[PDB]
């Protein structure tokens, strides 16, 4: 080898409170998205991934390094106006335009709360696919269940979206880096 | 039968979520599934054993 | 019992005891006050004088 | 036989974060039913059944395969305008028109509740009947308690209704199944 | 006798009703009658064994 | 054992039985109601005449 | 033990001693304050110069 | 161990098992993912047929 | 599944902050970290042993 | 100790050691720095390489 290496000598506990020697532990911290304005709220569903712009979650930027997903993901929800809200799951197959039908109408899981004495929502979301894996912003599942969130009466609110990786989840293959930028902008 | 209750009051502090940014200990979310503790083993159907 | 009743914290089992049954007519009876005595447990310690009934 | 079949190879952790194998712990669970607005409220007794309309409560949906009940049941209950409420059994011998009387004068089981700081109300109905099974919609018990519930100055409100089988309940004789819509509505 | 309590402060969050959805645990409502705990056995009355 | 289920704490184990299997076509069967029977626990205690019963 | 009392948390039985009347007249007496004394608690730590004094 | 892990009470400890370290480099390694393993608790129930999955 | 709950209404009290001018017992606030429990120790790079 | 500290519940105990004073003046000392040490606790855990390490 020719090595002029001679291995290291120093104490762990003296410097830092913590040491980490995994991923998986910066995922399962929850990270803000985007701000959701409006009536027809869309979070983004298990699949996950592919956001535009350049904010993104941290769970988002370490999504692009790999290639398959597997298991449940967790959402923070804080609303702007405080009052009582309710959490279903839905697909796009599940939907209906009798026009006096509503979301409650499917009797699929359900969550209500009333955000006046708890103003964080915190809801998971679970892992029904048929297949053992998935490739990250898969297609070849179009009925997958999608999260949605009304107030009754329907009227417009915004939402503080915070999203992280559930106990149960996974990435898998290794692929190479994206290209990234570190610095703050440049000029104006 | 209705016997007095005697016990103790209790100290407590409303803090919806003490910590999500840590990395490690309880969900505390509710999740949208029939059995309170969905799971599956990710380590089954992984590429490599490491 | 009470204390104990308490500290268990369970409604249900409010401190268990068997009481003597008479007079019995069909299968069903009128039992004795003397069995359904329970006990009141500050008399104890009154009698016995325990330091905290000085407040010391 | 003749079979060809020859036995399944799968694990089951694999691929769904739970499985059953029974329709009673889908019933457990708890489903929105119809809105009551006004002040003489009426929530269906535990002889329940008979609903029209199109909505109606996955226990409701249940409840056409078989032909007897037996057991207590559970509703929750959101008031609209948040506020103190009473809640109240009766039966139609039990009624009075003293005009001077009211709801709390007969003697029943009671409970109070306000909902400022308890938004969700939560009220189990036992099961007071002299036979031992019940066939559904049964009519021969004329008397059977009903439940109702009351704020105090008698003002109108509306409620969110929920209504799931109580731990003790079940069902019992097949009878074969109703004719059933499965899909969304076509055309408008 | 009126010695200092100790203890400690604890958090909480107040989540009225934490799962309903849930196929099991827990039923929380109070049931309208004398009794706390209401109970009948199935079991008994069915037309057949399974 | 609804005591016990909700002295414990928590949600899951909800009272282990044993079922007895029958009718198995593939591996999979129907159980006994027979079985599946769980303790109701204030029938004891009528039928014991505990004192609690009579409010005493 | 206040320690003590506060984590059994029930009110009643605030620590028991038996003290040593005398002094008794008809049937009633008058306690001696040297058994009334109850133990302090924090003195031990600081003549045994617990860790937790320095605060480490 | 989620069940004892809640009971607890306490955040830090979430289970304990020891992985098998190999494809060392300088004193660092990589668990097999074999080992990192950690038990589900409702499958046992499942396969066991417990009455709890009838609802009774 | 849904067996009923028993135990006992329990009495609470809303203080916040219970004590944080004594010298001893319990930080409550979060750290600002992963990990829910930094720590270091003070005791070996000191100047001196006492 | 901080596990056993939060479990426990009560403000006073915080972990107990004895520390072992010198230089005694008149009957007071200074502890040294070495035997006021506390253990960690987390660090047993990345040198043994714990599962949880690893988030499974």
């Amino acid at each position: 080898g020719m090595d002029y290496a001679k291995s290291d000598s120093s104490s762990l506990v003296t410097t830092m409170g913590e040491q980490f020697r995994s991923l998986r532990m910066l995922t399962r911290r929850s990270s803000p998205t985007d701000v959701l304005t409006g009536t027809s709220v869309t979070l983004p569903g298990i699949t996950i991934g592919t956001d535009s712009s350049l904010r993104q979650s941290v769970l988002n930027i370490i999504s692009y390094m790999y290639r398959f997903t597997k298991g449940s993901i967790s959402y923070k929800i804080i609303p702007k106006i405080k009052g009582d809200l309710y959490i279903t799951t839905s697909s796009a197959d599940n939907i209906e335009l009798n026009s006096n039908a509503y979301s409650f109408d499917v009797n699929r899981a359900l969550h209500y709360q009333n955000t006046a004495l708890n103003p964080v929502v915190q809801v998971s979301l679970p892992y029904y696919c048929p297949s053992e894996n998935l490739v990250i912003d898969s297609t070849s599942f179009p009925n997958l269940s999608n999260l949605v969130l009304t107030n009754l009466e329907r009227s417009s609110n915004t939402y503080t979206v915070l999203v992280s990786a559930g106990d149960d989840h996974t990435f898998s293959q290794l692929a190479g880096c994206p290209a990234f930028t570190i610095g703050p902008s440049r000029s104006a | 039968s209705k016997d007095r209750d005697l016990s103790k009051v209790s100290p407590y502090e409303n803090i919806p979520a003490k910590g999500f940014t840590h990395g490690v200990g309880f969900d505390y979310g509710v999740p949208l599934s029939l059995f309170p503790d969905n799971a599956i083993d990710p380590t089954i159907a992984n590429p490599e054993s490491i | 019992d009470d204390a104990t009743a308490s500290q268990r914290g369970i409604v249900t089992q409010v401190a268990d005891t068997v009481s003597s049954i008479s007079n019995v007519v069909d299968g069903l009876g009128v039992p004795l006050l003397s069995s359904i005595s329970k006990p009141i447990g500050w008399v104890s310690n009154v009698v016995s004088n325990v330091a905290s009934i000085f407040g010391f």
